C-alpha cells in the first residue's frame, strides 16, 4: 500500500503556475489552455484515467484525453508508451514534467526514458542495478516483455 | 495503438 514513490505523485499543483512553460501548443490543444489552474487540469485528468478501459482500448483513452483534457493524440500515445501502458503513472508524468520544465521527466520511477531503454538492452550489471533502483524489478520485467513482443 | 493499458 505505502510506497516512497508517492513523493512523485503528491507534488502540490498550486505550486505550478498555469500554463507551465513546458506546455506548448505542439503538445496541447486550445482546450488545455482554458483550464484555470494546474489543479483543475489534474482533476480532469484523474476523471478521464479513472474510466473503464479494457487493455485493448488505448485508442479510446487517447481520444478522451484529447477531447476532455486537450492533450494531443501523438503526445498521449508517446506518454502511454513510455509508461509501459500503466495509466496510474499518467498524473505523475504531468506533475513532474510541469514542475521540472522538462519533457519527458528524466528521473521519475515508472517513466521510461530513451537512456533507460538503452540501459535495459545493454547486458551491463551496473546499468541494470541503477535501472532497477529507479523502476523496480516488476517494471523492468514488464519492459523486457514489451521489447520481446516487438511493442517498442 | 498496440501498447496494452492497465491500472
Amino acid at each position: 500500500d505505502f510506497s516512497n514513490e508517492d513523493i512523485y505523485d503528491n507534488i502540490d499543483p498550486d505550486t505550478i503556475s498555469f500554463p507551465p512553460k513546458i506546455a506548448t501548443t505542439d503538445l496541447f490543444l486550445p482546450l488545455f489552455f482554458h483550464f484555470g489552474s494546474t489543479r483543475q487540469f489534474m482533476d480532469k485528468l484523474h476523471e478521464v484515467i479513472s474510466g473503464d478501459y479494457e487493455p485493448s482500448q488505448a485508442e479510446k483513452l487517447v481520444q478522451d484525453l484529447c477531447d476532455e483534457t486537450g492533450i494531443r493524440k501523438n503526445f498521449s500515445t508517446s506518454i502511454l508508451t513510455c509508461l509501459s501502458g500503466d495509466l496510474m503513472v499518467f498524473p505523475r508524468y504531468f506533475l513532474n514534467m510541469f514542475k521540472d520544465n522538462v519533457n519527458p521527466p528524466p528521473n521519475v520511477p515508472g517513466i521510461w526514458t530513451h537512456d533507460d531503454d538503452e540501459s535495459l538492452k545493454s547486458n551491463d550489471q551496473e546499468q541494470i542495478r541503477k535501472l532497477v533502483k529507479k523502476h523496480g524489478t516488476g517494471r523492468m520485467e514488464m519492459r523486457k516483455r514489451f521489447f520481446e513482443k516487438d511493442l517498442l | 495503438i498496440r501498447i496494452p493499458i492497465f491500472n
